[PDB]
């Protein structure tokens, strides 16, 4: 009734049956053949159960087995476990662009403009030495066409072990990963995932000019499974409560004692104002910016962390924050990277230790609040970027205490206009 | 062509003697029969041969006039050939399995059984033995007392240094000693490589021992040997045999290097079940075979006779020491019973840490309370509390605070010493930067040196630049390190105690306002620390006399003096600190009023902080948190699961004495 093509399959339920545990063990030994015959069986089972036959002949069927065995780490991988199913947990380090993979060749007899399709296997292609048309039958008239073939999307993922496997301050190890089709782009940088797949080994070409091969084989894992690590009616019931303001203000900071007014202000600025861009006058700022000052005995960083994690979008930084052209590390190319302030579009940008802000970056803030659009002109790139972000900062007075007699300006050491 | 020479060595009699020894040896019956039987039942995975057994067997059989030659000498002069002879002899006399076997799991044997049921059904290839072998052959060096048992100089052993090995030792069996610095990962290596033949009968096999391998192009299958090809041969990963491979290097010790020289290195290869038996940073003595390696891998067409050399591991003694993770044993149980019978212990432990430095009992007591840790493992709702204590030591140069720091670092297994620059790969960066030969750029991002449950010790805490100071500001109060450079966010969960030793930049105390000296560091960092202790050098006759007498008595004996009286020993307290951390007492409620009134009187003191000239008595809730943590530690170090008011009193006295040194 859905039209999709996807099956989930747990091993423990597969293990609960006495005949199936034999199939369990045989799946452990021979993954590829078992998976292929299982997919063929499901392809037959669809038709066996529907007894529209038109949507079936277009789609394929695949399984996604999981929980076959306990998760193993890169620190214990014997060569005895080659071509067997294992489960891994780890953190994604880096991804790669989609790699086209040859599946069907397309040749053409240039003399007679005749084309034929040739299948391949194991990557190696058996080139035909003569055109099939015996009317011409020339041997050297066959030429490959690159852009009229069929391809598959291969992608390589780099994975690192979880830090819990290193008890004595050793360094983590990295294992390469491979994915196909629906598994492409399913993980990004910093993602914590668990995968299920078979093990593999491959020879190294060494010198590309000759046919010499190294005595050591590189190891990589091919996977078939990944996992990560009407409510509006309830809103209006709460929205009709008279004292919702006080409860909502006090809910943000459960451990903070008193300080009710600042909590109300922070909640209200989290709510945010309106934004309008009428043509004849120009846009008006809708962001709210708040500054906190006091001696370092107020737990004012706890409120910063509270607002950072509560808000949908927001970056928590300290005293670089904007876009700058960078030289890519692993690949020798030039990439434009956006800063922390740009990343907080529509959210709350949290700044800690605002006094030690240097001098070059402060003017940047003087540019980002009054116009909410930062421009850059470096390396031949001239452009303007939108920020539209809210600022919430904390500052400390100069000295062990803030003397009430002295006015605020001297103690914080900030420019009068920026405070204004 | 090749001229011939005569040698006094003939291998037939040696092989016969090997078989006779392996069959007849009596040390249960024959040991060498029982171990082979266990190998047959798929129980053992490696074979170790003791040369002392062969030596003693030959010595005791020489009493009858039958033996003519010696075999251990030939083993010393050549090893790999005897390894081949031993594996042939073992495969010749392999016993029958006396136990049941889970025969279905052996995929290699199932594949070979299928191949046989194909080939011999039509009436078959003699598979090489190394493909069918499952065990590994290892050797064990002799013992010097065994050599002393007889007149002969069958010594070997003698763990030569890296530089003491010269060119004429190639091919023999030698023992090296040193420190392991680099250990590579585990990577599978081929031993027998098999090709599938595309249903063309038998699957051709190939064997390579060199580090460079070349594949096949055409096969000897009879229908493939026909005048036209039948399928292209392909390498099959399932049928071939593999072996774990690992390589490391070893450094010479600082003792053995002659003056004015730079220590050398030596590569080492390990294969089989001995993989992962060594770790970086330990003293070992490896026994193995010293073998040459061709220089043709570099492919420069130079060095016509120059070649590289490496060692092949056979047997390793880990040596060094073992922390053992305070694994419970009877002996240490009676040891802790003795400690319990010893009564009050903390003063003795303080006395027993550094007898070389005289006096200074407060700092030793503070170090002892630091070694246990404060209250930890969170509170309700998830609020963060850190059990590590952050104490800083203030004093003028020439007070041996650096010596005490070295002592506490040595006695604490987790201690680490750092300083401002001098080495760059110690702060704000990990030790795996640009390390691999591929320059894979392995990195965690923002991390420190063993910051998890570590004891960071720093001398000249005013010296380091802005980077390390910002790192400390990031580590304040178990805060995670979240510095990113290339999209990485692998934060290191920093939970460490901070040990800081520094001096005012004037190098001496002053009669004027004391915060003017402080640490010449921001006051925010100063307020973070739990205990500030000042060591001021006051010229006094009755104290400097005792200090001088103690130091000169230490010097006179060229050893630790008997003037000290410590019933406890450094290893004794090393065990007891883990024992006391294991007990882990929890808090009690009846002290809340006492600590609240103590905090009230501390705020009363803060009412007089403007009296100045020792203005360090400022107001901070972290003072209350620190006094709670110190009371918890004063319940942890010696007491059972109970927190006493006397602990709070002792913590208060410690704080008062720490402030008292200001004057
Ligand atoms: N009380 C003491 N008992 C024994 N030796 C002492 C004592 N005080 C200082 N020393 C001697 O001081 C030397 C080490 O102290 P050191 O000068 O390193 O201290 P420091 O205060 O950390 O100074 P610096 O920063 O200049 O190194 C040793 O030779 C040690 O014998
Ligand atoms: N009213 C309070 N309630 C709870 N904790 C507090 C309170 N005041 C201070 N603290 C504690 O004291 C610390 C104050 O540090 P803080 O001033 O936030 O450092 P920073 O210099 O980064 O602002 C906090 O970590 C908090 O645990
Ligand atoms: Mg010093
Ligand atoms: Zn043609
Ligand atoms: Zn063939």
């Amino acid at each position: 009734e859905l039209g999709t093509s996807n099956l989930n399959l747990d091993a423990r339920n597969l293990l609960a049956y006495k005949q199936t545990e034999d199939l369990y063990h045989q799946l452990l030994n021979y993954p590829q053949e078992v998976i292929s015959i299982m997919d063929q069986t499901i392809k037959d089972c669809m038709v066996s159960l529907i007894v529209d036959l038109d949507e079936i002949e277009t789609k394929f069927y695949k399984v996604r087995p999981y929980n076959v065995g306990s998760c193993k780490g890169m620190r214990e991988l014997n060569p005895n476990d080659i071509d067997k199913l294992i489960n891994l947990k780890g953190l994604v380090l880096r991804s790669t662009p989609v790699i086209p993979d040859m599946k069907v060749a397309f040749f053409k007899c240039n003399v007679c403009d005749h084309t034929m399709a040739v299948e391949i296997d194991r990557g190696v292609i058996q080139e035909p030495a003569r055109c099939e048309r015996i009317d011409c039958n020339e041997p050297n008239s066959m030429s490959l066409i690159h852009n009229r073939c069929s391809f598959a999307d291969k992608q390589v993922i780099k994975l690192q072990e979880t830090p819990d496997f290193v008890p004595d301050g050793q360094t983590p190890h990295s294992i390469s990963l491979c994915v196909y089709d629906e598994l492409v782009d399913s993980c990004r940088a910093g993602d914590r995932i668990e995968v299920t797949g078979t093990f593999r080994s491959i020879p190294i070409r060494a010198n590309s000019r000759q046919r010499v091969l190294k005595s050591l084989y590189k190891t990589y894992v091919d996977v078939v499974h990944v996992k990560k690590v009407q409510d509006l009616a309830k809103i209006r019931e709460v929205a009709a409560r008279e004292d919702l303001y006080s409860l909502l203000a006090r809910s943000i900071a459960p451990s903070i004692y008193e300080l009710e007014d600042v909590k109300k202000g922070i909640l209200l600025q989290l709510f945010g104002g309106t934004n309008k861009t009428f043509t004849k006058g120009g846009r008006y700022r809708g962001d709210i910016n708040i500054l906190l000052c006091g001696d370092p005995s107020t737990s004012k960083s706890q409120i910063l962390q509270y607002v950072h994690k509560i808000t949908p979008r927001g970056v928590y930084t300290s005293g670089g924050l904007t876009a700058y052209i960078t030289r890519d590390v692993d690949t020798k190319q030039l990439v434009l990277e956006s800063g922390a302030l740009v990343l907080s579009d529509g959210g709350v940008c949290c700044i800690d230790e605002f006094d030690k802000m240097s001098d070059s970056t402060r003017s940047v803030l003087h540019e980002v609040m009054e116009q909410q659009t930062i421009s850059i002109a470096k390396a031949g790139i001239i452009t303007t970027l939108n920020a539209r972000s809210s600022i919430l900062a904390s500052a400390n007075p100069i000295g062990s205490r803030y003397n009430p007699n002295l006015p605020v300006t001297e103690n914080i050491d900030l420019p009068p206009p920026l405070l204004s | 062509a090749l001229p011939s020479i005569q040698l006094p060595v003939d291998y037939n009699n040696l092989f016969n003697e090997i078989t006779d020894f392996l069959v007849t040896f009596k040390q249960k019956g024959p040991k060498y029969m029982a171990m082979l039987q266990k190998v047959a039942n798929r129980e053992l995975n490696s074979v170790i041969i003791d040369l002392d057994d062969i030596l003693q067997y030959q010595n005791e059989k020489f009493l009858q006039g039958t033996q003519a030659d010696d075999l251990v000498s030939a083993i010393q002069q050549n090893a790999n050939h005897f390894t081949e002879l031993f594996c042939r002899a073992i495969d010749n006399n392999m016993p029958l399995p006396t136990k049941e076997i889970d025969y279905k799991d052996d995929v290699l044997d199932v594949i070979l059984n299928q191949r046989r049921l194909r080939n011999e059904r039509m009436l078959t290839e003699l598979f090489p033995p190394n493909l069918t072998r499952r065990y590994f052959l290892y050797f064990k060096p002799l013992s010097q007392n065994c050599a002393r048992r007889y007149r002969k100089k069958a010594i070997s052993s003698k763990p030569l240094s890296v530089r003491q090995i010269k060119g004429d030792f190639l091919g023999q069996l030698i023992t090296v000693r040193g420190i392991i610095t680099r250990v590579s990962d585990v990577k599978p290596a081929v031993e027998v490589i098999a090709y599938t033949c595309d249903q063309c009968g038998y699957e051709v096999f190939q064997e390579v021992n060199s580090r460079t391998f070349t594949p096949l192009s055409e096969c000897t299958s009879e229908e493939c040997s026909q005048n036209q090809t039948k399928g292209q041969l392909f390498m099959s990963t399932r049928a071939s045999k593999f072996s774990a491979f690992q390589e490391c290097k070893i450094q010479e010790l600082s003792q053995q290097v002659p003056v004015g020289h730079i220590p050398r290195s030596l590569n080492i290869h390990v294969n089989g079940t001995l993989v992962r038996s060594l770790s970086p940073g330990d003293i070992v003595d490896v026994t193995g075979i010293f073998l040459p390696a061709p220089y043709t891998g570099f492919k420069a067409l130079k060095a016509g006779l120059l070649t590289e050399t490496y060692l092949e591991a056979q047997f390793v003694r880990q040596h060094k020491k073992k922390f053992a993770s305070f694994s419970l044993t009877s002996d240490v149980e009676e040891r802790v019973m003795e400690l319990i019978t010893s009564g009050d212990v903390y003063n003795r432990l303080a006395k027993s840490i550094a007898p070389e430095i005289y006096g200074n009992l407060d700092v030793k007591k503070a170090l002892l309370l630091l070694l246990v840790g404060g209250v930890d493992k969170r509170v309700g709702d998830g609020m963060k509390i850190r059990g590590d204590i952050n104490v800083c030591l203030m004093g003028d140069p020439g007070v041996a605070k650096s010596q005490l720091l070295k002592a506490i670092c040595k006695i604490s297994p987790r201690g680490v010493y750092t300083t401002g620059k001098g080495s760059s790969g110690v702060g704000l960066t990990a030790a795996v930067m640009k390390d691999p030969v591929t320059d894979e750029m392995i990195l965690e991002g923002g991390a420190l040196v063993l910051a998890d449950n570590g004891i960071c010790c720093i001398d000249e805490f005013d010296k380091m630049d802005e980077s390390d100071r910002t790192a400390i500001h990031e580590v304040m109060e178990q805060q995670t390190i979240s510095i990113s450079k290339a999209g990485i966010n692998t934060t290191l969960n920093a939970r460490t105690s901070i040990l800081a030793a520094a001096n005012p930049l004037y190098g001496r105390y002053n009669p004027r306002l004391s915060p003017l000296d402080n640490i010449n560091l921001p006051a925010a960092l100063l307020s973070r620390f739990d205990i500030l202790f000042l060591m001021l050098d006051i010229p006094s006759r009755d104290d400097d006399e005792k200090l001088a007498e103690h130091v000169t008595y230490v010097h006179m004996h060229n050893k630790q003096p008997d003037l000290d009286f410590t019933p406890v020993e450094p290893s004794k307290m090393r065990e007891y600190i883990a024992y006391a951390k294991t007990k882990r007492p929890v808090m009690s409620e009846a002290v809340n009023d006492y600590v609240v009134q103590a905090y009230i009187r501390l705020r009363q003191d803060s009412k007089r902080e403007m009296d100045s000239k020792f203005s360090f008595g400022q107001a901070t809730p972290r003072t209350l948190l620190g006094i709670i943590r110190l009371s918890q530690a004063l319940a942890k170090l010696r007491l059972a699961d109970m927190v006493d008011i006397d602990d709070v009193e002792e913590a208060l006295r410690l704080v008062r004495v720490s402030k008292e040194s200001l004057y």
